[PDB]
């Protein structure tokens, strides 16, 4: 159960980062989006993250730096908020087909927390079906449907073992097959210590002056360079 | 192998 | 159960409008009602709500814009609201025959939560029966009967967990056969997290200057956009 | 499997009726009287009018009435011990009707607790069973008091909810699948207010005249109705 | 199936009688007296009147009287240890009735328990149908402090509740069913809540006025002189 | 189950009263201690319980005032309080052989309330073996073991219950067997409800000035008459 | 059928004794000293004298006595490891009796739980019942201690209870049945409450007084000298 | 059954020793040192000389000394893992003893659970009846750490407590059936309660005095100077 | 089950301890890392806990103070914090290679307090392959995994009882085959754990922020005196002077 | 019934 | 069946 | 019948 | 569906 | 069998 | 062990 030391380094060779957009914004995630781990983000409405889902869901198929070759994306969605003509203005504006973009994303509703993780072991069996071919798990959002299952208190435990049950599946998936996962949640950023533990790097998106965002490194000193300056457009995030 | 997307 | 994101394109393709009888609410809901979703409206007396059910009981009937063709009705009665001579004022408006549209819209009263959920479920039935055929599912209202089952405190596990479920099956009612949902709810909006979840959109009505109301998304910020002025007469909802 | 269409249930509507007041001012208030398939709550203090106006509606029930009201039955159940004869004989006698005749129309039973009181609602759904057309009217009053009774120390709320929301569901079960107007009363100090589809505040006005309002509605003059009670009843 | 016409309740009601306190003003305050088919419960602090009131009536209720009463025999049933047979005697004086007449005509039982309490008033509905119109009286004195005994400390307070409704509901339905008047005393704390306050169909505070004088008043009814009366207490019983 | 009020009254007249020694503590009473009912005595250390206990032990067996012919004594102890010596001392005073007195006192030590119970079962079945003979039964101290057995909270329904039986049982056997019953109580008066109403007279007692005790009614109002003056001496309780 | 005349009851509490504890005041203050047919309870702070009293009544217990007492054996249980027989040395050589004497009719058990205790006493019973009069004193050293170890959180306190109240009812009827005297020592906090208040029929507070003396008082009486006494200790006891 | 004379008690009780604990003052505060047939706990603070206490006795209980003593071994428990043989070699140094002597007449064992320590202490009883007089001395640093440990948390507190009093009850049935003394060290917040303050024979408490010196006074015994000894700590142990 | 006092102070000559790059730090734990104990350290966040964890992973390989031989590392990481860069610069700073001082220190991901439990009894089973290999078992972190899956109140016994299997576990693991036991920790200040994990651990480390990029080490529950503290640095080559 | 008199 | 309103006077 | 003590 |  | 004392000066 | 010098 246990590797070397040099052997974990060779598996870490193999993380790659995809790109959000930004360039600043992957300045402050050392390239972008990190594989083998989790990043989670969250913040008010209309603060950027259905549109970072979006945009990811089309750069995830470009290659790109560092030796990215491009793969597909998964997608689970709580929150009825996924809609393919964005991912066409993104392509429009990256210059890349409709269909081809359409066609290498895997798209699955949940409707309760028991489904999610049903969902996440259909994943689990998909990216094992053929390894190197997913890169990119987004999950928005990560846990509004284990607070819609337990809203009252008392069954908060079965609640909070689940959600960790959940997210350690998560984390062996990221790590296991070197994909990216990123999820969005919501402020009240809820979850407690056990998704504080489990997301690997967690992003606080808030509005910029006009029509610009801020994301921000949560947690972090109150300084420039754990913050970032992006804007939202047709085509998505970018500068 | 993966297929990247490309019309441009 | 996985679709590709070109499967949910087309699936989503054929998503519909049922215009609400006001320009101004039209555009503030971006044509009308949408199919698959829920659709919410809460407000005080007297601005609008059964008005506007009966309103959509006639509208949903009617060809539309986007290609609508129209298509039958279900109308769950929590209330015993129900006046199938509004219909016949709004079918004189619109100038459609009163038989022809009272043999389109299925009724059903119901008395208690469960009862609603065995009604919602054979919902689920006579939308298979055949599919095209009803276009909008109206609940006046959502959730009446669960604050009547379960008044006292204690029971709020359960009562949630009810909730959760019947809301849950009424999104796949939506988006599986392609329905507009529209419901009513009262205030005290009631529901918290698992009826802000559930529904695609809410409206929030209130009375304007004399005989005029206000329909508002609700959450959103005090801007002029987010907010649309309608009239309400014999004829129903209208400009 | 229990639908109709809203044409059906136009049909079934079409059957609805009043029952009058006794008072012009009190039916058009109502829009014509007690309306059936529906439960009417009369709530109010002492002396207010709440036992007048099921007496009067006890004797109002039988006459041929306004929209081809033919007359029909009433059954009265009687939680406060205040159902009084005598009070229909004067009515009676006002309206210039037989009192034996009022008398055999009127089924009555006492409810001693609010258990007993769903059994003999079940008792009075079995006996519209037995023949539509024949009854007209269901008066309780009063509508929750044997509750409060029954269930008075804390902790066994949730119960006493529970029967109440049941007993109510019944009723409104029966009001509307037989087409009777059902009329309770309640007392002062969600379930109540939802099962009700018209809610009546009963008080004094000047003199010997009584004031009814539309609870919970804005306080505006076409929502209230002055009526008077005399030795026969309810009138203008 | 359980229900009766208005004709035939009101045939039921023409056979309702009262039974005169001995005073003129409280029976005007009751209505003309003690009334059948109904209960009728009396609280108050000590020497307000429950006990003479009692035994008033124990005489009263064997006296002819107003709207074709015959009189007739009277049960007791006693939770205090207070009943005394010779104020009987010194009312019937008062009265000029025969003593060893009133004192035949009274049937007369101790409660120790509430269980033992409920068993006698099933006798005495048993007795009561034996042959209606022999008894027209039914006096507990008193009503629940059998029940206070039995269950006393918190927690008990469920079965407590069911066993005095189902003993109210008795006293109702052997009222109604066989046209007595049923007669109450309680104490105050007046105790029972909503329960007692529903099964009794007319509730009687006693207080003391200016010296011996006493004074009868209709419960949680507004303050009114009407609502109230002033009656006396003598050796011979209740008074004006 | 009932009597007719001619038998209840033909009952009552037997009613006899015991006298305490003490002549205003005796017309505090009317008389003594009375027959056919409870009288419960609670007070301080040193207030009259066990001086009032061993006197009514000696009075009863004495010739008094209404015909009273005397007779026998039961003694229930439950405080290892009975001195037989006390007695000997009271009858010395009254003149009366030591060796009668002793041989008409039956008594038993109880350890447990169920033991108490047991012992009060066949106090009953005693006295049922031949009517008159025993007068008084003496009670000391009445809970003492009920505080005991249930002193945790938790098993106060139970200790309540039981509580009600035996003072149901004390009832019954006082009323039916026309006996005195005298019973003395510690205060913290304990027992609430259930031992308010078991008992037919509560007398509170307290010191007074020098060596005299004073003897009340309890939850009397401050007055006089509800109150004596008594004097306790080798000879057991007397006059001041 | 369980009862006895006042007669009878006069005869067997004539047969009645009293163990003088060394002290003429104090026995003047207990009516003669440790009675018969009672518990008596000795509670106090540390260095009161409660094992002094213990070991001084563990030799007059074997003494002749006023009233016509002959002397006879003790059993003492000890739950607070204390009892020293050298202390009986002392006290005999104070007397001018026998040491071995002494120490072969004094029986001894060690008590380690609530339920050993009770079996203790069990035995003791029975060995009290398989000859009357033989023994005289049953010394507990301490009463309930193990009762305050074995139930110390609450939740339990009403099975402490209990057993409390049952070994109390035991050792009453121990003491009256066989016409024994019951001495028990007591830690405060007095513990007990209700119950041990009840069970024991004498309770002796302990105190220091002047200089080495100490006093002993009615516990729950009244302000007044004749219930209070002043004794002495020394090698030879109370 | 169960009984014993108080001349066979005296006889066994006159082969009660005292082990000195290296300081003059602590012995006559002890009246000869720790005592047989019994147990004598000792608490304070940290550096209050606890630890330097049980060394020194796992020295001193080696050599013959008043009273008769003639000298035995010795067995000690350690849970807080603070025994060091080169104390009893400075302490060994200081009584002109040979080393290799006194570390072979202690017997040593870590306990790392309650459970564990029980064990231990039936091996103990175990080795002491293999040949009786052998052993002098059992020393356990500390008697109930680790019954805090294992059941820190409330509910099972009962357990707690039924356990620790068997153990006390068996570690008093030890001493007292084959005539050694029990040595044990506690912490203070002194814990256990009246369980422990009964068991225990002797308790003493340890507190820092002027400069280096330390004190040791009689738990719960009035404010008195004859209660109290001054010792002193070097690195020959207690003086 | 037992030894006599002779055999364990034979057993403890053989502890040794594990330099920290620093020797300020090493003077205040007597040398370094102990053998036959569990040393932790809780923090806050950048005050040294991963640099610590890296540079001993790099340390316990080298010869040093006391006849110290070197030798391989256990790792057990349950925050993904991990890096073997960070070793490669340490090992650049101590001149040793890369790819040796990567084949020395065996890795391991837990992902639950059971896994954690699991991998701790491979952990044993490898140590008793053959005994002196192996002298650092790292756990960062001790108890991360049993706040995540038990975080309701009610499962707070079992929870605190799995703790306690565990950290006695470890302690007969360093103290039967003659390892130091490392393990990061959380705080919430004080630390996590309550008794269980105090008693648990033979040594504390409270690490905090200095002056500028200075870190501070303290032993816990200590009193307020300097020596009692310790001034460090941390670099690309880990904690230093 | 009869009336006493 | 036909309901039969009262009428008298 | 009883004997009174004298 | 025809449309009323 | 007997104790020995440590003993080397 | 080799140190990995």
């Amino acid at each position: 159960g246990f590797l070397t030391a040099f052997e974990y380094s060779e598996k870490r060779k193999m993380v790659f980062h995809i790109t959000t957009g930004s360039q600043e914004f992957d300045k402050l995630l050392g390239g972008g989006i990190e594989s083998m781990a989790i990043t989670e983000a969250f913040g008010e409405f209309r603060t950027g993250k259905t549109q970072l889902s979006h945009t990811l869901c089309v750069t995830a198929q470009l290659p790109g730096a560092g030796g990215y070759p491009g793969g597909k994306i998964i997608f689970i969605d709580t929150e009825n908020t996924f809609r393919p003509d964005r991912l066409r203005d993104i392509a429009d504006r990256f210059n890349v087909d409709h269909d081809a973009v359409l066609d290498n994303v895997l798209y699955a509703r949940a409707y309760t927390s028991e489904h999610q993780m049903e969902l996440l072991d259909y994943v689990a069996a998909k990216f094992h079906e053929e390894a190197g071919i997913f890169k990119l798990l987004i999950i928005d959002s990560i846990m509004a449907l284990f607070r819609v299952d337990f809203s009252g208190r008392g069954e908060l435990a079965e609640r909070q073992q689940k959600l960790a049950q959940m997210l350690s599946r998560l984390q062996k998936i990221s790590e296991e097959y070197n994909v990216a996962v990123f999820v969005t949640n919501q402020m009240t950023p809820i979850g407690g210590h056990i998704l504080a533990h489990a997301s690997t790097t967690r992003i606080s998106l808030r509005k910029g002056r006009g029509e610009l965002r801020i994301a921000k490194i949560y947690d972090s000193p109150e300084m420039p360079e754990n913050e970032a300056t992006f804007a939202i457009t047709a085509g998505g995030i970018g500068d | 192998v993966f297929v990247p997307p490309f019309k441009t």
